[PDB]
RNA sequence: CCCCCGGGGGCGGAGGACCGAACCGGUGCCUGCUGAAACAGUCUCGGAUGAGUUGUGUUUAGGAGUGAAAAGCU
RNA sequence: AACGAUAAAAGAAGUGAGAAUCUUCUUCGCCGUAAGGACAAGGGUUCCUGGGGAAGGGUCGUCCGCCCAGGGAAAGUCGGGACCUAAGGUGAGGCCGAACGGCGCAGCCGAUGGACAGCAGGUCAAGAUUCCUGCACCGAUCAUGUGGAGUGAUGGAGGGACGCAUUACGCUAUCCAAUGCCAAGCUAUGGCUAUGCUGGUUGGUACGCUCAAGGGCGAUCGGGUCAGAAAAUCUACCGGUCUGCCUCAGACGUAUCGGGAGCCGAAGUUGGAAACGCGACGGUGCCAAGAAAAGCUUCUAAACGUUGAAACAUGAUUGCCCGUACCGCAAACCGACACAGGUGUCCGAGUGUCAAUGCACUAAGGCGCGCGAGAGAACCCUCGUUAAGGAACUUUGCAAUCUCACCCCGUAACUUCGGAAGAAGGGGUCCCCACGCUGCGUGGGGCGCAGUGAAUAGGCCCAGGCGACUGUUUACCAAAAUCACAGCACUCUGCCAACACGAACAGUGGACGUAUAGGGUGUGACGCCUGCCCGGUGCCGGAA
């Protein structure tokens, strides 16, 4: 389910929003909140770089577990499913027997109260923290290390898998949800499933600032700019003649990869 | 040290009607505190002090010959004695 | 119609003050430069 | 959400919803044009719970900043 | 030419060399969600008193925010500091860099936020939670006594700790009525002899076997080491275990200190209304998911003791530094001006009118805007009415009418089934009496040309172009068909990501994000859809 409107505003009639009754309705763990709102606002040395970041709605940052692999061999039970507005992908509250508490990524199809397990012999039950070494071929996964220990790059967005493909002498092939594939080393940590919340997807903004509140500012066309301000500059009407970005260059179809190790890492073929 | 912290008796109109009340008035110099400033009255004229009240004041900025002036700065302070409230009996 | 100069005692000070020339160089030879011309309003602290 | 069989009633109180003061703005006419004013006045008009308005404090600058984009503001 | 808003002014009296302009009296007119009051920024003696009259004041001037002199400004409790942290700024060590310099953890600075002990009155010419009177509270040191032992950290935990809309109950501020009370006198004009008129009609504190909505809370014994660095009798996890307690908002009474119209001190009633304030951190719903630190509460580590403890009771002593006058929507701040501009917050009464900070008139309060007097020509500006006609005016119905508020009846094509819609149209609107209901309704009667009787308060409809839509733009000739916008598409990007700032193997932004994400480009809700041409150029592959 996602909420839909009738028509009662010019707006409102194609705008939608998420279904919110699997979270559960509390304040964030008070210790793990860290604050940490502080938005920077695409600015770094007070000049712009990630253009187009407006102000939006204040945020708080959930400190959330990635590497999962100091508690090995303890059991969890999952409290609370909540929301997060920083991922955007839901998280998980879980307490540890010896009573700590932790937030973890919350997979697709988990429900309050189940058990969590996490260590290398573990098995491969839904939210576990099990190393690639020990996965069954084909199993789909998340939350993946890239190096063992300070790991949890890849997977981590909403309904993201990895597929699990063949095994090597440490290695393990797996299918990134780019499409990639790629190798990663068998003691890197991952967790069973695939990520919740799995259609963010077909959320639809609706209106204008809708986006705001996500803190995203109305992005300028080129076009629209002069030929001071960016290259696709005026001219009495519209047109192209070129197609280039900002600053420079192809932007459809111009590979922007760099020449370096660990190409031979993802040596298996790649769109992307 | 106590002398010379003490500047001279606020002679006004209402600071000698405050005589009658055991109230006395003084300028002092500015940068001295209220601790300081009433065991320096006490020093002085043998008294108990059971109440200090004290005021920056700026210079006022008249002008003379057509060169444009300055403050001159002082800080008035006024103290309450006990029941003992003779002071030097110079009230006038 | 809000005008170019609107007064604060802090923003004064905190810019163009004594202080805030010695932080660097050039100011501080805003300073010297300026002791030279002999001027006496030298900064904005009088 | 509750009744009668998507309809009607109960209730509830959503909204870049509506009229409208403050507030923000500048639509049309007139006036003003050695002005009351180096951009305003009266009348009229737009927005008025939002992409809203505003105060403090602070960051970004000269081929540089900033710009819901006029080569506009600095 | 002008003398700075069309909110008027008149008379008497006074002072003086001198008066339309200064003072007084009595009227008049103007504001009254202000043009009254209280603050913050900012200004700097502009404040009060006594003098003055050059210049400043758009005229005058005996006056002034001008000039001269003298005074005025009081804090343990209000605001800031001796307490804390945010962005930001710094920053030993550390990372970089032709130099000067650029980054940077802890830490430090930094209020626009957190924490924190007083209320009522009196009153200088000029200060008031500051001085004075009454009566409190807070910390610290000491003493007497009870107690006669555990205190319990730069470290741990809890807690401080936070959104938006709406809304139930109770209440005060505060406002209204009256043949409640209290005080004072009079009355004529035609009447009333008070059942008229006018005015006032309670603040703080202490004590209640007093009435009281609302609000807060579960609570211990034990298990585990793998959690909070170790500790821990405090937290967290897990298992056993059984409506009631606390709180007073506020009201009432008794007492007491004040205040109180008034000629020293009267009354202090009953009925009604009512906050955004208080009870409070209440309830409910929602998505865009709503600071940190100290103080505060709880634990041991170390150390100190365990016959001069923590803690409590009374008494004493102690209470630093800075700000405080005046202006403060403006004559004192910003505008070169005593300028029709601009300037953040709080309070802002009454009558009428569904409501109201709207509109009119008015309280308290504050003003009549620092040239005046006449005349009633042309012309010019802001307004009133207009015969017959009614857009014939003109680029254009531009301007200016018209319409106007609330109740009732009635409303089209077309539609994304919400809307179009206040469609259009038509009716009601006052006063009296009687009747029903909770100010309405039903009836009967009355007056006027007219009853939202004055003020505020839509003209409407048909048909096209463009853009879907709210919104954004050229400060100062363009507000739009421009910009953006939800939605769509191409492409890039595997994470020290692509890309962007950068003297830099520095550091950052992207982002404490990870392909359902981020960048770039172009289109621009929604519906039906998006054809032919890879020769040229660009791009991705091939690479004899
Ligand atoms: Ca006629
Ligand atoms: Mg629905
Ligand atoms: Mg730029
Ligand atoms: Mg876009
Ligand atoms: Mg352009
Ligand atoms: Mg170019
Ligand atoms: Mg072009
Ligand atoms: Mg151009
Ligand atoms: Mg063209
Ligand atoms: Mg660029
Ligand atoms: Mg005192
Ligand atoms: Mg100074
Ligand atoms: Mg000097
Ligand atoms: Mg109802
Ligand atoms: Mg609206
Ligand atoms: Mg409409
Ligand atoms: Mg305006
Ligand atoms: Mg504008
Ligand atoms: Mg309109
Ligand atoms: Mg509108
Ligand atoms: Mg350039
Ligand atoms: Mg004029
Ligand atoms: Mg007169
Ligand atoms: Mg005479
Ligand atoms: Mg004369
Ligand atoms: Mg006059
Ligand atoms: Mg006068
Ligand atoms: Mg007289
Ligand atoms: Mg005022
Ligand atoms: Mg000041
Ligand atoms: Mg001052
Ligand atoms: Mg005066
Ligand atoms: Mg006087
Ligand atoms: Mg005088
Ligand atoms: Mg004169
Ligand atoms: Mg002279
Ligand atoms: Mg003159
Ligand atoms: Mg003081
Ligand atoms: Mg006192
Ligand atoms: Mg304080
Ligand atoms: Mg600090
Ligand atoms: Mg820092
Ligand atoms: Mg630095
Ligand atoms: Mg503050
Ligand atoms: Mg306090
Ligand atoms: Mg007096
Ligand atoms: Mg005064
Ligand atoms: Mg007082
Ligand atoms: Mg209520
Ligand atoms: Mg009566
Ligand atoms: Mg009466
Ligand atoms: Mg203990
Ligand atoms: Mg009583
Ligand atoms: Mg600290
Ligand atoms: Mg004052
Ligand atoms: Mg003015
Ligand atoms: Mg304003
Ligand atoms: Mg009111
Ligand atoms: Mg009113
Ligand atoms: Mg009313
Ligand atoms: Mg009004
Ligand atoms: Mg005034
Ligand atoms: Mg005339
Ligand atoms: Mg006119
Ligand atoms: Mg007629
Ligand atoms: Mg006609
Ligand atoms: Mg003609
Ligand atoms: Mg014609
Ligand atoms: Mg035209
Ligand atoms: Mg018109
Ligand atoms: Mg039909
Ligand atoms: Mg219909
Ligand atoms: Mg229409
Ligand atoms: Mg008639
Ligand atoms: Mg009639
Ligand atoms: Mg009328
Ligand atoms: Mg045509
Ligand atoms: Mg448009
Ligand atoms: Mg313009
Ligand atoms: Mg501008
Ligand atoms: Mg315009
Ligand atoms: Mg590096
Ligand atoms: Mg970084
Ligand atoms: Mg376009
Ligand atoms: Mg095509
Ligand atoms: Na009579």
């Amino acid at each position: 389910a996602v909420k839909k409107y009738r028509p009662y505003t010019p707006s409102r009639r194609q705008m939608t929003t998420a279904d919110f009754s699997g979270l559960t309705k509390k304040r964030p763990e008070k210790a793990l909140t860290e604050a940490l709102p502080k938005t920077g606002g695409r600015n770094n040395r007070g000049r712009i770089t990630s253009r187009f970041i407006g102000g939006g709605h204040k945020r708080l940052y959930r400190i959330i577990d990635f590497k999962r692999r100091d508690k090995s061999g303890v059991n969890a039970k999952v409290a609370a499913i909540e929301y997060d507005p920083n991922r955007s992908a839901r998280i998980a509250l879980l307490h540890y027997a010896d009573g700590e508490k932790r937030y973890i990524l919350a997979p697709e199809g988990l429900t309050v109260g189940a058990t969590v397990n996490a260590g290398p012999e573990a098995e491969p039950k839904l939210g576990n923290a099990l190393p690639l070494r020990f996965v069954p071929v084909g199993a789909v996964v998340h939350a993946l290390e890239l190096v063992p220990g300070k790991g949890a790059q890849l997977a981590r967005s909403a309904g993201t898998s990895v597929q699990v493909q063949g095994k090597e002498s440490d290695y393990v092939i797996v299918r990134l949800p780019s499409g990639e594939l790629r190798r990663v080393h068998s003691e890197c940590y991952a967790t069973i499933g695939a990520v919740g919340n799995a259609e963010h997807k077909n959320i639809v903004l609706g209106k204008a600032g809708r986006s705001r509140w996500l803190g995203r500012k109305p992005h300028q066309r080129g076009s629209a700019m002069n030929p001071v301000d960016h290259p696709h500059g005026g001219g009495e009407g519209r047109t192209g003649a070129g197609r280039v970005p900002v600053t420079p260059w192809g932007k459809p179809t111009k590979g922007l990869k760099t020449r370096r190790k660990r190409k031979t890492s993802d040596r298996f073929i790649v769109t992307r | 040290s106590h002398y010379d912290i003490l500047q001279a008796p606020v002679i006004s109109e209402k600071a000698y009607s405050a005589m009658e009340r055991g109230v006395y008035s003084f300028w002092v110099s500015p940068k001295a505190t209220k601790t300081e400033i009433k065991d320096a009255i006490q020093q002085a004229f043998g008294v108990r002090v059971i109440g200090i009240s004290t005021m920056n004041v700026p210079g006022k900025r008249k002008r003379v010959g057509r060169f444009i002036g300055q403050r001159n700065d002082r800080k008035k302070a006024i103290v309450r004695l006990a029941e003992g409230q003779s002071i030097e009996a110079l009230a006038g | 119609m809000k005008r170019t100069y609107q007064p604060n005692n802090r923003k004064r000070a905190k810019t163009h003050g004594f202080r805030a020339r010695m932080k660097t160089k050039s100011g501080r030879n805003i300073l010297a430069r300026r002791r030279a011309k002999g001027r006496h309003q030298l900064t904005v602290s009088d």
